[PDB]
RNA sequence: AGAAGACGGUCGAACUUGACUAUCUAGAGGAAGUAAAAGUCGUAACAAGGUUUCCGUAGGUGAACCUGCGGAAGGAUCAUU
RNA sequence: CCGCCGGGCAGCUUCCGGGAAACCAAAGUCUUUGGGUUCCGGGGGGAGUAUGGUUGCAAAGCUGAAACUUAAAGGAAUUGAC
RNA sequence: AUAUUAAAGUUGCUGCAGUUAAAAAGCUCGUAGUUGGAUCUUGGGAGCGGGCGUCCCCGCCGCCUCUCGGCGGGGCCCGAAGCGUUUACUUUGAAAAAAUUAGAGUGUUCAAAGCAGGCCCGAGCCGCCUGGAUACCGCAGCUAGGAAUAAUGGAAUAGGACC
RNA sequence: UACCUGGUUGAUCCUGCCAGUAGCAUAUGCUUGUCUCAAAGAUUAAGCCAUGCAUGUCUAAGUACGCACGGCCGGUACAGUGAAACUGCGAAUGGCUCAUUAAAUCAGUUAUGGUUCCUUUGGUCGCCACUUGGAUAACUGUGGUAAUUCUAGAGCUAAUACAUGCCGACGGGCGCUGACCCCCUUCGCGGGGGGGAUGCGUGCAUUUAUCAGUGGUGACUCUAGAUAACCUCGGGCCGAUCGCACGCCCCCCGUGGCGGCGACGACCAUUCGAACGUCUGCCCUAUCAACUUUCGAUGGUAGUCGCCGUGCCUACCAUGGUGACCACGGGUGACGGGGAAUCAGGGUUCGAUUCCGGAGAGGGAGCCUGAGAAACGGCUACCACAUCCAAGGAAGGCAGCAGGCGCGCA
RNA sequence: CCUCUGGCAUGUUGGAACAAUGUAGGUAAGGGAAGUCGGCAAGCCGGAUCCGUAACUUCGGGAUAAGGAUUGGCUCUAAGGGCUGGGUCGGUCGCGGCCGGCGCCUAGCAGCCGACUUAGAACUGGUGCGGACCAGGGGAAUCCGACUGUUUAAUUAAAACA
């Protein structure tokens, strides 16, 4: 129930939920000893990663996935894929002949960790490049801001 | 032959890619092992850079660990019981990674009888009278009895496991990838996991 | 490209070999070895192009295979062996001994040295290891897996290898106020003390330099390679002293040398 | 240790058969365009071109064309007490 | 009746300045060339034709070529002739 | 002869037209697109330097931090950090295959080329001296300065710091 | 060098074009004394191919009993040349062409903390061993077939080819086990301290599981360490190996130790790379506006395969993914780039073509060997072309270099 | 098409043969409309599932257009529904009630029942499987009448009437 939704058991690897034979009830207070890491580059591993009970292998905090190479920013426009979003990076491409620019938008598919609750669309998001973890997806969400306009 | 490679399928947008070359011997697959239970039949396979891949086709034993207790005798793979991916694989009896086999409890039982100096798997008086007394019978006293009393409320095994031992098999998960390595090494289900898979199997039976 | 390449066109070859156009279609192409192809001076090019010891390849082949040439005190019979930065090339039957240190242009100077000094060489550490049973290692820039080094020699530091023994014999640590020759890019062969190192995580680390004659520049850590504790280096340097004159200053210096001196 | 061989799988050429698509062409008869020309019929238009021309739209007529309705001034009136 | 102000329809007037000009206070602030932005033309003919697509009960409408042809067609203004 | 570039401000970004020469949708609404009024740190202050005072030039008034590291109590200010609200823009640096190009040097007899050449020297020196430069290398990516212009934020059913 | 002339008119000023003008290729015509450089079957037909050649290879150092030569020496195998043949390596480079291929190739940029890597270079390399087994080639000799760089049967005979497999090594060292034994305290059970025969393990690599956190990094499920086992079993591995040149020394006589190379391996680094990924960039076309999707389209979970990461593929779920910021589709007299030609400042056009990258060897496909190939001067099919046949069968690939045919302006 | 309930004695007769002509059924090598006024007659086609579907069009159709594939037996898998149940702790009154306090599955879980379908997979047979029965031949064109309807009881069903 709750976490174990799929047909297989869904555990974090790299922690052994078993060793126990002492008083004061079955298991501890926190019960499951949650593994997480920090991702570096001065990115704060969030509360809901460390505190939260979910699991996801592709989550950069609580999963096997290393951030490296490029770090880009975009803005979230679709949230209908599960544990993933489409973010629309915009940019001004220069033509030289006409000393002018043209708008151009690449909309990248991007893995969104469930440590991030309360992510709306139109949300300025930062994504780290990672190893390719889907056909299209290479980029994990690292931090979210949302503050451009509508409310805290 | 049987190629893994992105070139042959559509782009994110939906449009068809055009094949800018022919198949290559590295953008490559191979036909699957789908190893069964049975007496040991493994084939070697040369792969990239030379090297070897040891494709199991049949497989009788496996090196399963009791996690908590930390013993890990090598054991007969008695039967495949459940497999999360696909049900036809279970029906076939096909070991893959994360297959939930059963394994012959015997060696773990034997280790537990040696180490913790208690019986496991309840019985009237056939195992208890001749062998267990001989395993005990303390001609030394003092040291060994103090050690096995230090092995205190500590023996206290899980209820699910104990039942499984008294029956005489153990639900166990495969961790190796038979068709690449050749072994069927894994771990014994315990605690929350065990509770989950027993619940899955009961639901399957109806 | 069905497998590996076993050629090198002329013109495709590195600039700093000074390889001319009209001669033939190819350059030698180094052997596989302790230096990167585009960072060598193949033995054949060191001999018949720069010394003028030989005239052809065949003559170089003959010079080599009397076992006359001795690259970091060992004897190499490959004419395309990649001798490169801070090696030796001891020639013995004449007793000259060179080194391969970059000129301020960035071309490997013909830099003859004394037979004492020709013992030792100097080397960057690419990485530190810890192998089996807890035994630590180094790996030099020239691919020497030294084992059991000093617990202090960390990455980018430089060691004085003995040669005949092998093994380390005291070292210089990478910090501000240390002599620094650059082994790559635009500032190749310039030499000057460090001054400042800017750690960037992810992307690689820019290291500033200041030349003796007040001229500043920077580079990225990889190209840099230390050679002593401030002003005084741990080796001889070629004349010019890795200082880098401006084209106008060089022209002036050429003009002064002509007419007056003779 | 092990060859030929056979069941099944897999890739899969090739052929047969449709299916769509592009380019190329033959065709009675039809109906245009342009060009030559020392034909024929008239005179539509430019001068009020001898019924101001012109536009939209219908009908008609050997042919240009004509007529109807509503426009136009690029009119043959910047004006009419 | 006599003024002022805003914003309309126009008028006369001039070496504003434009413009091939007739003309235009806009058709001005343009080789001293850049306030913003839409649509749109690229010798004349073929041709607003053929073809497809679409709309329309139809009549037609929108979109819309080519081969081939041709040295001019065209604008304004002047002198004549009519 | 044909392809093609300039001529061609006859495709026009620089830089053409659209009353009559070809040309402004019959008219209005209208989304994408494109384009968008004004506004917030300034004079001044103090010195080095030039033509008692005036007029031109040059380092200073990146703030805060000390919650962090140190080049039984401390200072001193550097590593870290509230990184420059978040970019564009600009300047610097790093990184950039060579050949071509631009372009140093050099009497290939000249030149197009080429990468060499030149000397001391009676040769007795048993040799020597030097070259084989620099520049450019769109855009995007990376680095640190600048903050006019243009965007873009923050405290409005309230929220900034305070043993 | 930031350039204009002729042509509509009776004449004028314009709009406007046509025509001249100068470059650069491709051809062609006429012509041509000397010399230095120098492109050259790309355009059409990635159309067809006669003949010949274009990839082989040996050191002092892996096998020599051809007897083909010869020694100098016999008889202690061997001495020195040495064809052949086995062995090893190479044949994946180079060369050619540009058919395809339009975010593909390719370029700059970065990742491999998501993998492989012959070789080079440096680290590792504690009772047959006074050295084991049998097999085969060249050589010898019977042949078979019309015919091939066809081969069979019989004799032999080697190895670094192919196999098997030991001494070392310290009843010792450290983990567990522990027959037991000793000392102290206690009314005694007990409590504390020590010692200890006999057993099992007595690890580099492999696979799985657990524990603790030497050296590291913006960045660990890293590296190293400890425990439990497992052997990817002969087809996990090194465990433990063949050759050549000098020629020495033993508190000692017949033994035991010794340096200098070669070659060989498992693992780690290195190099050459390769391979996928990241960001940004491409010509025309709307008479291409919707495309993609249970025959993977976009995600998720568990596998499979693969060298590894990923719908790479399978299962089960979800219903996503791209589009006027031009997707999708069509076209290209399209290989990309470096670059070339014009040029005031802008541009316009070209880039088959000597460097880099790609792709391909008549067309499609499949694969063996191998570090590396989906190879084509490797094989297996089919198709399409074609060649001998004694008609049963057999062989083939010039977009290598010459050359031919054909196509054509070339 | 086969069967039970119920009902019959094969339709105004029997027997023996198995000739020709017939009536009614079948099958045919190779060819495939050469037959004939004329494909008349018969034959092909046929059910379902899954694909796939043109001209033309009154935009409704055309359409089962056309053209393909599959189908048995067996053994499994998955997917679809109902019913009932917790007011547990404490008190008190008669397993049941009443009161008060927690609980409050408010992601529901547990036990008990029951039609029938759909999809997928394994194996299997002398490739046989809508096995009998039932059950469209298609296309391209022209003429006429729009259509459905009606019509000459007993030679004309049409283009005639409507
Ligand atoms: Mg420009
Ligand atoms: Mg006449
Ligand atoms: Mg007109
Ligand atoms: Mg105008
Ligand atoms: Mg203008
Ligand atoms: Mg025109
Ligand atoms: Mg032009
Ligand atoms: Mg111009
Ligand atoms: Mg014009
Ligand atoms: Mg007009
Ligand atoms: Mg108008
Ligand atoms: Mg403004
Ligand atoms: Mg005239
Ligand atoms: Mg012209
Ligand atoms: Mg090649
Ligand atoms: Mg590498
Ligand atoms: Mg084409
Ligand atoms: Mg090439
Ligand atoms: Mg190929
Ligand atoms: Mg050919
Ligand atoms: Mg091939
Ligand atoms: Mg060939
Ligand atoms: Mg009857
Ligand atoms: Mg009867
Ligand atoms: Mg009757
Ligand atoms: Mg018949
Ligand atoms: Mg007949
Ligand atoms: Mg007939
Ligand atoms: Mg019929
Ligand atoms: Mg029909
Ligand atoms: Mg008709
Ligand atoms: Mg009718
Ligand atoms: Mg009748
Ligand atoms: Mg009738």
């Amino acid at each position: 129930a709750d976490i174990q939704t799929e047909r297989a058991y869904q555990k974090q690897p790299t922690i052994f939920q078993n060793k126990k034979r002492v008083l004061l009830g079955e298991t501890g207070k926190e019960k499951l000893p949650r593994y997480y890491k920090n991702i570096g580059l001065g990115f704060k591993t969030p509360k809901e990663a460390i505190e939260g009970t979910y699991i996801d292998k592709k989550c950069p905090f609580t999963g096997n996935v290393s951030i490296r190479g490029r770090i880009l920013s975009g803005v979230v426009t679709k949230m209908k894929m599960q544990r993933t979003i489409v973010i629309r990076r915009d940019y001004l491409h220069y033509i030289r002949k006409y000393n002018r620019f043209e708008k151009r938008h690449k909309n990248m598919s991007v893995h969104l960790s469930p440590c991030f609750r309360d992510v709306q669309i139109g949300d300025i998001v930062t994504v780290g490049e990672c190893r390719p973890l889907s056909k299209t997806v290479r980029f994990n969400v690292l931090k979210v801001t949302k503050a451009a306009g509508t409310k805290k | 032959g049987i190629s893994r490679d992105n070139w042959h399928k559509r782009r994110k947008t939906g449009g068809k890619r055009k094949p800018y070359h022919k198949k290559r011997k590295y953008e490559l697959g191979r036909p699957a092992a789908n190893t069964k239970i049975g007496p040991r039949r493994i084939h070697t396979v040369r792969v990239r850079g030379g090297n070897k891949k040891y494709r199991a086709l049949r497989l009788d034993v496996g090196n399963f660990s009791w996690g908590s207790e930390c013993c890990t005798r090598k054991t007969r793979i008695i039967d495949v019981v459940y497999n999360a991916s696909n049900n036809e694989l279970v029906r076939t009896k096909t070991l893959v990674k994360n297959c939930i086999v059963l394994i012959d409890s015997t060696p773990y039982r034997q280790w537990y009888e040696s180490h913790y100096a208690l019986p496991l798997g309840r019985k009237k008086g056939a195992k208890l009278t001749p062998e267990e007394e001989e395993i005990l019978n303390k001609k030394r006293s003092k040291k060994i009895q103090k050690k096995y009393d230090e092995r205190k409320k500590n023996a206290k095994i899980s209820s699910l496991l104990e039942e499984q031992f008294q029956q005489g098999k153990l639900l166990a998960c495969i961790a190796s990838r038979p068709g690449q390595c050749g072994r069927a090494d894994g771990y014994v289900l315990e605690g929350k996991e065990l509770e989950f898979y027993l619940r899955k199997i009961k639901a399957r039976k109806g | 490209a069905r497998g590996p390449k076993k050629h090198l066109k002329r013109v495709a070859a590195p600039k700093h070999w000074m390889l001319d156009k009209l001669t033939g279609v190819f350059a030698p192409r180094p052997s596989t070895g302790p230096h990167k192809l585009r960072e060598c001076l193949p033995l054949i090019i060191f001999l018949r192009n720069k010394l003028k010891y030989a005239l052809t390849g065949d003559e170089v082949k003959k010079i080599c295979m009397q076992r006359f040439i001795k690259i970091d005190g060992k004897v190499r019979a490959d004419i395309t062996y990649p001798a490169g930065f801070m090696d030796v090339i001891s020639i013995d039957k004449t007793g000259e001994n060179f080194r391969l240190i970059y000129d301020t242009k960035g071309r490997f100077a013909v830099h003859r040295i004394t037979p004492e000094e020709a013992k030792y060489k100097l080397c960057k550490v690419r990485k530190i290891f810890v192998g089996t049973k807890g035994i630590p290692h180094l790996v030099t820039h020239d691919a020497r897996t030294i084992r059991y080094p000093d617990p202090l020699i960390k990455m980018n530091d430089t060691i004085q290898i003995d040669l005949e023994t092998g093994k380390i014999t005291d070292f210089i640590k990478f910090d501000t106020g240390n002599l620094c020759m650059v082994t790559g890019g635009a500032n190749l062969g310039r030499i000057g003390v460090i001054t400042n190192r800017e750690r960037h995580p992810g992307s690689f680390d820019v290291v500033h330099v200041k030349d003796a004659n007040g001229n500043s520049f920077a580079t990225r850590l990889s190209n840099i390679f230390v050679i002593g504790k401030g002003n005084k280096p741990w080796i001889s340097l070629p004349r010019g002293k890795g200082i880098r004159l401006t084209i106008a200053e060089e022209r002036d210096k050429r003009l002064a040398a002509k007419q007056s001196s003779g």
